[PDB]
């Protein structure tokens, strides 16, 4: 039989990586010629991210190590405008990575959640020699870790458990939600995805609203939602490798005031789990299955997909 | 014919901006169609 | 308009070929409609439109534009940053030939990086291929 699974979530929460990685266990995967098509996409995300800390030095009032820098960052927004989008002139790079080296620079980038930048800022930028060394080809966890905003609805099809896929990846930004009515008939399954590291984030399109709490609102009006009574639904509590790595220096009271439990991976990702299955006023009846994960790990993606699918299969008797 | 369905006034920004599939919570999802709303 | 072969294969070149085309933005939008992003390139045009139409409409354009694509739940509502939108919606307050820019170019791009590189692979694509002449 024939499935209609959704991909529904907040903005950035790691949809489109799930549909690649779909790709890459359950399709064609990756050829050559596909991967150099992510250069120009790489390229950009990485002048971005740069772009968007030298802008918080300002905003967040933090020195360059050396003042050198601020020249080199003058500089650097200069080219910005001038130079062919998804480019990286010998020139940027070089500049690139003398700022990526300040200390002043740094300090801003460990302070990421105070403005807006992109998740995997960090992993092009610590490696920026090798994405601009002659003959580049990008990674399939290059790839992975890409960036381009999602807006509409894009399906995908795959078999798997002698089962057809029919996969919708939807936009998760507030504007693009007034289309996601558009599928929302016979749907089989749902998996929301939550980043859990959006814990101590805000909104792009609304600077005073917490990104955990604008997810917390779309599940609750999701799962409570009569026309998905008979829908498997799956909470992926996703960028667990992220949140990991964040909750050792931000505090999840940030989010829930009240919580009194250790900042630890487990004890606070089984909190955020809590307060995401609980808006579940029905969960007597059904129950909302989650998982941890890293949308940008293959292996562990297969692995959850695999148990979704159980479910699924499961759930049709 | 989505934004000519009736019953709009009251309601707050969680429906309009963050939820908008809310505004028609009413509906089975066979009228949708039915009124033109997909 | 029955595009050559040879125009319809530099719509690949890159984006920019294709849009700056007549034909090329309508066979473009017929792909946008499928996959639900049509308000996208309705919102390029209406920016275009302001810009070099006849410069005494620029009010009335730009409350128009305003209500139909930047308004908190817009009918064509689209898909911009905080930022963006703040900037657009105070230089409205006192309309201009450029007052869209910051808000153009963050949609242009959205195209070109989602939409245009499905466009290329689609069937609809294929097709303007195979019909050319
Ligand atoms: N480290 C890390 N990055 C992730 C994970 N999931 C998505 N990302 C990255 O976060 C950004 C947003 O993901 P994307 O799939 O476009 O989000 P969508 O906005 O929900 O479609 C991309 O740069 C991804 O590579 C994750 O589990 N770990
Ligand atoms: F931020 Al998205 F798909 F939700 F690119
Ligand atoms: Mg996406």
């Amino acid at each position: 039989r024939t499935v209609k699974l959704l991909l529904l979530g907040a903005g950035e929460s790691g949809k489109s990586t799930i549909v690649k990685q779909m790709k890459i266990i359950h399709q064609d995967g990756y050829s050559l010629e596909e991967c150099l098509e992510f250069i120009a996409i790489i390229y950009g995300n990485t002048l971005q991210s740069i772009l968007a800390i030298v802008r918080a030095m300002t905003t967040l009032n933090i020195q360059y190590g050396d003042s050198a820098r601020q020249d080199d960052a003058r500089k650097l927004m200069h080219m910005a405008d001038t130079i062919e989008e998804g480019t990286m002139p010998k020139e940027m790079s070089d500049i690139i990575q003398r700022l990526w080296k300040d200390s002043g620079i740094q300090a801003c980038f460990d302070r990421a959640s105070e403005y807006q930048l992109n998740d995997s800022a960090g992993y092009y930028l610590s490696d920026l020699e090798r994405l601009v060394t002659p003959g580049y080809v990008p990674t399939e966890q290059d790839v992975l870790r890409s960036r381009v905003k999602t807006t509409g609805i894009i399906e995908t099809q795959f078999s798997f458990k002698d089962l057809n896929f029919r996969m919708f990846d939807v936009g998760g930004q507030r504007s693009e939600r007034k289309k996601w009515i558009h599928c929302f008939e016979g749907v089989t399954a749902i998996i929301f995805c939550v980043a859990l590291s959006d814990y101590d984030l805000v909104l792009a399109e609304d600077e005073e609203m917490n990104r955990m709490h604008e997810s917390m609102k779309l599940f609750d009006s999701i799962c409570n939602n009569k026309w998905f009574t008979d829908t498997s639904i799956i909470l992926f509590l996703n960028k667990k490798d992220l949140f990991e790595e964040k909750i050792k220096k931000s505090p999840l009271t940030i989010c829930y005031p009240e919580y009194a439990g250790s900042n630890t991976y487990e004890e606070a990702g089984n909190y955020i789990k809590v307060q995401f299955l609980e808006l579940n006023m029905r969960r007597d009846v059904k129950e909302i299955y989650s998982h941890m994960t890293c949308a940008t790990d293959t292996q562990n993606v297969k692995f959850v997909f695999d148990a979704v699918t159980d479910i699924i299969i499961k759930e049709n008797l | 014919f989505g934004d000519d369905i009736p019953g709009m006034e009251g309601l707050g920004t969680d429906i309009t901006v963050i939820c908008p599939w809310e505004a028609f919570n009413h509906l089975e999802l066979h009228e949708l169609a039915q009124y033109g709303i997909i | 308009d029955i595009p050559t072969k040879m125009r319809v294969e530099r719509w690949a070149f890159n984006f920019s070929e294709l849009i700056r085309d007549p034909k090329g933005r309508q066979s473009f939008q017929h792909f946008l409609r499928k996959e639900f992003s049509g308000e996208n390139l309705g919102f390029w045009e209406a920016c275009e439109d302001l810009k070099y139409g006849d410069q005494s409409k620029v009010k009335e354009k730009a409350e128009e534009i305003y209500k139909l694509f930047l308004a908190p739940g817009a009918r064509r509502w689209i898909n911009i940053d905080g930022k963006t939108m703040d900037i657009t919606v105070k230089g409205l307050k006192h309309p201009h030939r450029y007052v869209l820019d910051a808000a153009q170019t963050h949609i242009y791009m959205l195209m070109k990086k989602d939409s245009y590189a499905r466009y290329l692979k689609s069937p609809i694509y294929k097709e303007m291929l195979a019909k050319a002449i």
